């Protein structure tokens, strides 16, 4: 276009772009910014930084830069590279692994009247204090603190042109909620400089994770090696397999464990949940093999070496029994051939007394593991329906 | 030539590549837009991106840029950087990185009635949205949306590219059999092309080029489905050996560590959303839950298994359904001193009689072990099979439209 | 008018950007350095880098750019971009990538008396030497060396700032703008000028200004989600001397998982430290200290087993063995009358038999407890020692141990 | 210095356009002499099917305002200009997998005085190689590099292999320039062959920028000893325990256990060689099918030891030792598989009699529980002789089958013509 | 400085920095090329990349940047923009993931004599061979080639600043020693270039590998799971756990050896010791599994369908027990007379055959010792001649 040729050879003929865009130097441009969501691409949480792809909506006049359109055909709007007039050095103050300003220089909307409309897009990498407690049902809030660097708000002035950011073209996460956003502006009063505003916009968003991924990925396998933890109870001793599967399952824990501290961050600032009930269900498992070894220890006592305790006998033979009512449990040379049948009567006969005995410690043991069994199994009711 | 150089310097005398080329104060420039794909580098599937090597051709006409050939020895077109011409900022808007804009900034050809064409070459990045729900048997729907990110419908018109005849207009990704490579995981199933606007921005106008593309799973299958498959045989297995080995809880533990471990593994090549849980690892839990009640009923198997009457009485019911009912269905149904020594025998004789009614009872309860172990395989083989089958058969009953709907 | 756009096409007008402004020849150029830390990023232990979001302050004179306040309106200050100005090439050293420059040029405020105020934010990777000695209980020492990369001492002069006539020695953390790490705290964060004496007064390199970060872990995610695991699970070797020694027991089974246990809590500390071989950890040297012993109880395991199911057959108890071990540490008729007495007569010798089975399982049981209490002592003295140096790893005092001062504001 | 004077002469003074093609007249066709020389073969990493290679890019052609008559000036007989300074022909990478299209160091381009400009940066290619897993980890790949002319269309400037002169006659570089006195071995691969065409593709019209190209293609074979020595002979050995799994009796109670813990070894060692690839679907890999084969042998073990194990502790009283068992287990497949072979009086009586009834009852019920013991014992060592031979035919046929894979001894098959740098045509 | 901006201005008026600093064409301009190593960052065995921060001392002299002191004020030295003056292309020859020439344009050094002095940082991502066979105790040598990249010995000369790089700021590693360095100058003749020759300065680096992390993290987990290999010849078999012991030490072992493969390159060039020892070990493991399962098998032999053959008995039962120094091992009436009888006789037949089984039992007992003491043996030598 030759009128627009003419008028982008006139208007910048003698501009400065190192100026601002008022006419005295005590007036100040008045930015009206804009943040515009348009992908959460990520939330790191081990390094607690969100990705975000956003446009950066800015609003302001540059009379330096108005025409009359009559004297140019009539061109009302022309699009003017953003390096050649005046831009607001816009920060992003939290900025963590990325650009601190914006560094794609995107052509801006220039009307006549001065009124410039420009919309660069960034990639904001902020940093996020990502609250692991309540993983992985936790909604994190973090934000995007937007200000003029390197003036003050006597000077450069920005305004939000909305209470919230625009999440008009966002595009769903598939991995968090947008619960709410809101875009707030502070005044604040730094020591450097105690005399004078300065202005910065945060826009925060409150994002709740969906658990579906973690829930069925980390969640569910644990769930199932804790439940057959208390299975060890059930097993009978003589089949030489508790240990087994309690040090399976405790294998199979402490791998979820290696999984699990690589998907939160190392801070200590909270406690995560999922860790300390990774711990707990682990210390249970302990607790588990533990009792499972004296149990087995119980079931091959010797009857030669050992005899059972009167209150062995009272609590797990005489009472605790009768109280399962859903279990099955109860509650010439012709001399020296006749002193052998004789010997071989009276060893059966120890033999008898002895295996009593040791059926005896078998029992003591079946009725512990049977109430850590029942405990166990206490233990899964309340914890199912307190969940619901 | 020195006439190459009379007519550049001509043409660009007072031409400002800073200014859209409208003739007339309202006019739009037409921009044809066109993508040749040479390469679909990569779907990375955990953070949702499509690489693609992609040639973006473009064409307007820019009226500055006329010239009679016949004034400058037959010059009919030429090449020019592209940074000396105004170009329409035609960008990848959906990138998952910021990269915008294309990588190789090639020469545009510029023809004398102003005809330029331009065909930078750029390794793009898009978002592409991954439905998990049939991973890896998936079929993914990845779109290259394209438009200006400067100039709006009142400035440009976005319009489909010319075929090489430019006769009729071609609504598709161009792909170059001389110049492309297949992916070797994905086959392009369908790559329309199709200008969107939107009814709430009547300034937007974008040309979309949609890449349906189907996943050849066979990595898949040979690393996690017939391992699982193979651990699906050993948990049905367990079911088979008899208690007396004690090794029931080894091959169904074993086998529940083995599922657990493939489920652990392969979370690293899913998508980490949540909108579905993919087909892969719907399977995966379902052979880790199988495997589970395996272990928990080969602990009740051996818990019946080694009961006695020493410590278990038999219940009426237990003795009805697995000694007479259900056997039948599984095919499984089974001088003072003579008077010392006569006491002698006596005590020998009724104490191994006693052993042996302790015996039988102990029998009994072996033969319940049986029983229920045996009811359990067959369970467990009916419910491995089928839904195994079944979930593989919705697997393969998931192929991308005929039409690609754009 | 805006009256800064005459101002400043007066100052930059014939202003030169490669030349120091130093006004005479023996003029040195003082460049006041002031840091402030308003978030520490990450302090990444493999690749031993400390990551900081900082603003970093630096201050000098242009006598060029100097005007009269009258002569302007009354401007006294203005902002002029620092890509066409004169800068004091201000680096960071120590860094680990080549991230020597400020992450964002911002404008200089520039004074009507020629003093140049520049305050870039900058994402800083500095070279942090990890001491895993005590890690997680560890407490790092991280610097940042400032210094510029052009300009000797004989014409910049590199020193820290200063407020009401005293230096700022530390690096500045402003409340308004901070954030808390949660798995550091800042104990200490000195600011010093140093000299490299091997350097003379030219060479670029013999002044510096380096910030200190004397910061400490907070160990409580690792003790929950690594120590306290690891301890209870090595606590399990010594359950196998309860076990049975006999085929069922599982002794063997559980003390060998146990030890595979401990070698996956190895594979997992091996992704929390530096590969860096001057120090082992303490997590890993308690590591190796658990699986050594699990390995002593195997092998103790291994040996009460060989022992509890000795026979007559294999091996003879000797009476000693058996002293020290049980005595400190705990014709029809006349046919069936010779089949009667063989009868009687080898059942009686099977059951010496077994009696001499039941005496050699009963020194195996002593053998057990023996070494249990052994082994328990060892494991918990272990573990008590070591996790307790750990607890005993303080923060020095003082920035400095030769130093008095503080550096604090 | 005259070099000053030349360059302001040739560039200034000329009034040198850096954007214009050095022909004389537009219809004039500019050639552009191309060769590559490999200093290094950095990596071909195949999960991300990337080539990556450090080269010297070779660009020859004549830029006739570049001329000089030498004498002139003080005998100037080649000069160095920066290539932003003259026309120089943007050859890009064509199937880069990055976004270097370009070389890294635009380096001084050489002008002799009869206009001739050569032009060898430096540049680190990461270009596209798909990956033929077949026969991983004795397999060879086919690379290439295409590099197109984007910026000038055929009928504008020519692509050409760099030609060179051996006793007076000039001969086309037709394959890759490897010097040795600037080439690394690769320790993992070796180069076979290293061909260079110029390929044209007549379906085009020389009007665009896709009608002609110059390829360097890179056939390198893979030395396995380090996959062999590192993961295949682990895996061998640790399938060859599960057949050593038969020869355990069941009364061993590890039996399973061992075949178990080979099966997980081997699953493994396929989760560890799935890592090592790239996640195609053109073929399983020879390792990767060898391990399919061994698992399912090995899950085949398993199934058997289960079926001995149940076998084996089979007892009167849940099962009857059926006649064509006995007759098959114990007498005929035993010798073809080669395998070893007065109140009181009268009372006391009646209880002696049924002391030994039950005595001889119990050792009859033993005699049965050992015969099935022996049942168990003929089936464990048939399914040994019928297993052990699968798994060792079955290893070796693969690993024959891999061994037995080479390049062909020619690049593209149509062409008897070897390519080799000690034989141009 | 009036005095330093007119004199830049004077200096850079007329100045071309396309042309050499020499006076006549047929000169050669002289740089002395120092390397400062000012850390290792890293050394990337998998991938055989070694990543240094360096600064490329540079120095040489620019006829054209002279000036007259005393007609600027005294001034004799300024500091320029490299960008503003003729550099040297100094290229990385073995450059493999970096940039093959200088990138950081930073101010240089300027005499009044034309001296120049320009010092750049650089990060030189470098390909390094890396040398596995004594892994983790290996030293590596890899270098830096640096060369003028287009102009030949005849027109840009390079020359060594010292005989080795400087490493008097060199930052500790914590994973590699610094041997030794030298640099060493090379008049090399390329196929392109075979008139005349390209000069180049390879600097290379002796770096000893600091052998506590992988010691720590790999062979001592290593000895200690191979050292459980004597426990299961020292196990009985009527414990049932004499596979577990072994099979359990197998699979810990092949981790192991996976582990130690993802911390090499794939290069076959050579064998690494510690790869190659772990494999004999997973082999002499593999080996006493099988004596293991043959040893079960042998104490388990029913002597119903088993007979200990001569050659066994005489061998495992006469010969090398008394060898083992250091072991201690070794009417109606009528019916029930007929039933004595016969229980007499089968408890005979029963200790007969018993009898057997306890001789198969020796024998494998004796054998597990055999392997025990061969095991044990193994060991002293080897702890022997490690010292
Ligand atoms: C480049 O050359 C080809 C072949 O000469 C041209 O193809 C012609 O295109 C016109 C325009 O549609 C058709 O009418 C002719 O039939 C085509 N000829 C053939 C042989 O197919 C092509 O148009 C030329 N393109 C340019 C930009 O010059």
């Amino acid at each position: 276009s030759e009128h627009e040729t003419r008028l982008v050879a006139n208007l910048l003929e003698n501009y400065n772009k190192v100026i601002r865009p008022v006419e005295h130097h005590t007036h100040f441009v008045d930015i009206t910014v804009g943040l515009q969501l348009i992908q959460l691409i990520s939330v790191d949480e081990v390094n607690q930084i969100v990705e975000t792809n956003v446009r950066l909506r800015q609003q302001w006049i540059d009379v330096r830069l108005r025409w009359n359109p009559a004297d140019y055909g009539g061109i009302k709007k022309i699009r003017l590279p953003s390096d050649d007039v005046w831009l607001p050095d816009l920060v992003l103050y939290n900025n963590a692994d990325g650009d601190f300003a914006i560094v794609h220089m995107t052509k801006l909307l220039l009307d006549y009247t001065g009124k410039i409309m420009w919309t660069p897009p960034a990639i904001f990498k902020s940093y996020c204090e990502i609250i692991v407690t309540h993983f992985p049902f936790d909604q994190q809030n973090c934000t995007m603190k937007l200000g003029i660097w390197t003036y003050d708000g006597t000077k450069v002035s920005i305004s939000p042109e909305s209470d919230r950011p625009d999440l008009s073209t966002f595009m769903e996460s598939g991995e968090w909620v947008m619960k709410d956003y809101r875009g707030w502006k502070h005044w604040v009063y730094y020591t450097c400089c105690p005399d004078t505003p300065y202005l910065d916009i945060t826009y925060h968003f409150i994002m709740q994770r969906i658990p579906l991924y973690f829930v069925v990925n980390v969640i569910i396998p644990c769930l199932l090696f804790s439940f057959l933890t208390g299975l060890v109870f059930y097993l009978p001793t003589d089949s030489g397999e508790k240990m087994t599967l309690s040090i399976s399952v405790l294998l199979s824990l402490t791998v979820f464990l290696l999984v699990i501290v690589e998907l939160i961050p190392s801070t200590s600032s909270a406690v995560p949940l999922i860790g300390k009930y990774m711990l707990f269900t682990m210390i249970f498992v302990i607790s588990s093999i533990i009792i499972t070894v004296v149990v087995i220890n119980t079931h091959h006592r010797s009857p030669s070496t050992h005899t059972m305790p009167q209150w062995v006998r009272k609590i797990f033979i005489d009472t605790i029994p009768n109280v399962m009512f859903f279990s099955t449990m109860k509650r010439p040379d012709v001399k020296s051939a006749i002193e052998g049948v004789k010997y071989i009567a009276e060893h059966m006969k120890s033999d008898e007394e002895s295996s009593n005995a040791a059926e005896e410690w078998k029992y003591v043991a079946m009725v512990i593991d049977h109430i850590l069994l029942c405990v166990f199994m206490l233990i899964c009711i309340i914890g199912t329906v307190s969940v619901f | 030539s020195v006439m190459e150089d009379t007519l550049l310097s001509v043409l660009f005398e007072t031409y400002n590549p800073k200014v859209r080329p409208a003739q007339t104060v309202g006019d739009k420039v037409t921009v044809r837009v066109g993508l040749t794909l040479t390469n679909l580098l990569i779907l990375n599937e955990k953070i949702e991106e499509m690489t693609t090597n992609v040639f973006l051709n473009l064409a307007w006409t820019d009226y500055r840029l006329q010239w009679d050939p016949a004034a400058y020895e037959g010059i009919k077109d030429l090449r020019i950087p592209s940074s000396d011409v105004w170009q329409p900022d035609i960008v990848l808007m959906n990138n998952n990185d910021g990269s915008f804009e294309i990588t190789l900034h090639v020469n545009v050809l510029v023809q004398h009635t102003g005809a330029v064409s331009w065909q930078p070459s750029a390794i793009y990045r898009s978002s592409c949205t991954i439905k998990v729900m049939y991973f890896p048997f998936d079929w993914q729907n990845c779109t290259m949306v394209f438009k200006s990110y400067t100039y709006d419908t009142s400035e440009v018109t976005l319009q489909h590219a010319l075929d090489a005849k430019g006769e009729r207009e071609v609504k598709e990704i161009v792909i170059n059999k001389d110049a492309f490579t297949e992916n070797g995981q994905w086959s392009i199933e369908h790559k329309p092309s199709r200008k969107n606007w939107r009814s709430d921005d009547p300034s937007y106008e974008d040309v979309t080029f949609y890449l349906i593309i189907q996943r050849k799973p066979l990595f898949y299958i040979v690393y996690t489905i017939i391992p699982c498959i193979l651990i699906s045989i050993l948990a049905i297995l367990v079911f088979y050996l008899p208690p007396d080995a004690g090794e029931k809880m080894s091959l169904s533990i074993s086998a529940l560590l083995a599922v657990t471990v493939f489920l652990l593994l392969l979370a690293d090549k899913v998508p980490e959303t949540s909108l579905s849980v993919p087909i892969i690892i719907r399977y995966l839990m379902f052979i880790m839950i199988l495997v589970a009640f395996s272990v928990i009923l080969s602990v009740v198997v051996l818990n019946l298994h080694h009961r006695s009457p020493n410590t278990h009485t038999m219940p009426n019911w237990i003795r009805q359904i697995f000694i007479e009912t259900l056997p039948p269905f599984l095919w499984i149904q089974r001088p003072q001193d003579l008077k010392e020594a006569v006491e002698a025998i006596k005590y020998i004789a009724e104490q191994l009689e006693s052993a042996s009614e302790f015996d039988d009872l102990k029998k009994d309860w072996q033969y319940v072990a049986m029983v229920a172990d045996r009811l359990f395989l067959y369970v467990f083989f009916v419910i491995c099979s089928i839904g195994t089958f079944s979930i593989f058969l919705d697997a393969s009953h998931n192929v991308p439209p005929d039409n690609p709907f754009a | 008018e805006n009256e800064e756009g005459r101002l400043i096409e007066k100052l930059l007008g014939d202003y030169d950007k490669r030349i120091i402004p130093a006004k005479t020849l023996d003029h040195i150029i003082d460049v006041t350095l002031k840091l402030t830390l308003t978030n520490l990023i990450s302090l990444n232990e493999k690749e031993e880098a400390l990551t900081t979001n900082v603003w970093i302050e630096i201050q000098w004179n242009d006598y060029r750019l100097s005007w009269n306040t009258s002569e302007y309106e009354g401007i006294d200050l203005v902002r002029i971009p620092s890509e066409l100005l004169w800068l004091p090439d201000v680096v960071l050293e120590n860094n680990v990538d080549g991230q020597f420059e400020v992450a964002y040029y911002a404008n200089v405020l520039v004074y009507n008396d020629g003093s140049m105020y520049w305050l870039p934010p900058a994402i800083y990777r500095s070279t942090c030497p990890i001491a895993v000695t005590y890690f997680p209980f560890d407490w790092q020492n991280c610097s940042l060396v400032f210094r510029s990369q052009t300009y000797n001492a004989h014409e910049v002069n590199l020193q820290l700032s200063a407020e009401e006539g005293e230096a700022v020695e530390w690096i500045h953390i402003d409340p308004e703008d901070f954030t808390e790490n949660g798995e550091w705290t800042i104990r200490h964060r000195p600011a010093k000028k140093n000299y490299n004496w091997q350097l003379t007064k030219d060479d670029t390199d013999f002044q510096e200004i380096i910030f200190f970060l004397i910061i400490q872990r907070k160990p409580l995610f690792y003790i929950i989600n690594i120590i306290a695991p690891c301890v209870l699970i090595s606590s399990l070797v010594v359950l196998v001397y309860f076990l049975p020694a006999q085929a069922g027991g599982q002794k063997c089974t559980l003390s060998i998982s146990v030890l595979l246990a401990q070698t996956i809590f190895l594979f997992l500390i091996a992704q929390k430290v530096p590969e860096t071989s001057l120090n082992v950890p303490l997590i890993g040297k308690y590591l190796i200290f658990v699986m050594f012993v699990s390995m002593l109880i195997v092998m103790n395991c291994v040996i009460v087993l060989n022992v509890s199911l000795r026979t007559p057959n294999t091996h003879s108890l000797s009476e000693k063995i058996k002293h020290l071990f049980l005595g400190f540490l705990p014709p029809e008729i006349k046919s069936c009358v010779e089949a009667c007495n063989f009868i009687a007569k080898s059942t009686k010798e099977q059951n010496d038999s077994g009696s001499e089975n039941e005496n050699w399982v009963l020194i195996g049981k002593v053998i057990d407890k023996a070494c249990f209490w052994i082994a328990l002592l060892l494991f918990s003295i272990g573990t008590l020692a070591i996790f307790l140096t750990g607890h005993f790893n303080q923060v020095p005092e003082f920035p400095f141990p030769g130093d008095p001062r503080k550096y604090v504001p | 210095n005259e070099e000053e004077r030349l360059i302001n002469d040739l560039l200034i003074v000329n009034k040198y356009n850096k954007h214009v093609r050095p022909v004389k007249h537009n219809n004039e066709v500019v050639n552009i002499a191309l060769s590559l020389t490999l200093s290094n073969l950095i990596s071909l990493k195949e999960t991300d099917e990337t080539l990556t290679s450090n080269v010297w890019m070779d660009h020859a052609w004549y830029d006739h305002r570049l001329t000089w008559n030498a004498s002139e000036y003080s005998d100037i007989s080649i000069l160095r200009l920066p290539p932003e300074l003259v026309w120089i022909p943007d050859i890009v990478l064509q199937n880069n997998n990055d976004g270097q299209y370009h070389v890294a160091y635009f380096c001084n381009v050489l002008v002799r005085p009869n206009g001739y400009v050569t032009w060898l940066p430096p540049a680190i290619f990461r270009s596209s190689c798909p990956i033929n897993v077949l026969y991983f980890p004795f397999d060879w790949q086919n690379c290439s590099l295409k590099f197109t002319a984007l910026n000038y269309d055929a009928n504008e400037i020519t692509m050409d292999l760099m030609t060179d002169t051996i006793d007076g006659k000039d001969y086309p570089i037709e394959w890759i320039i490897i010097d040795p006195e600037a080439f690394t071995e690769n320790g993992e691969w070796e180069i076979i062959h290293k061909p260079a065409k110029k390929n044209i593709y007549p379906d085009k019209f020389p009007n665009g920028t896709n009608y002609q190209d110059v390829t360097f293609y890179l056939i390198i074979r893979r030395k396995p000893l380090f996959y062999v020595i590192n993961f295949i002979t682990p895996c061998v050995l640790i399938s060859f325990l599960a057949s050593l799994a038969f020869y355990l009796p069941a009364e061993s109670g590890e039996k399973m256990s061992t075949a178990i813990s080979v099966l997980l070894a081997q699953a493994v060692f396929l989760l560890l060689t799935s890592q090592r690839l790239p996640e195609t679907a053109l073929a399983v890999p020879l390792i990767g099918k060898y391990l399919m084969f061994i698992m399912s042998l090995v899950t085949g073990v398993i199934v058997n030891c289960g079926i001995v194990l149940n076998f084996h502790f089979r007892t009167p009283s849940t099962h009857v030792l059926s006649t064509r068992v006995k007759q098959i287990f114990l007498e005929k497949l035993p010798r073809i598989l080669h395998m070893s072979r007065h109140d009181e009086i009268k009372s006391g009586i009646d209880s002696t009699n049924y002391i030994v009834k039950q005595i001889k009852e119990k050792n009859a019920y033993d005699e049965e529980v050992g015969n099935w013991n022996l049942v168990g014992q003929t089936i464990d060592r048939l399914s040994m002789f019928i297993i052990t031979p699968v798994m060792v035919l079955g290893t070796i046929f693969i690993f024959v089958m891999g061994n037995f894979n080479h390049p062909p001894a020619k690049p593209f098959e149509g062409d008897p013509f070897d390519y080799s740098s000690d034989h141009p045509r």
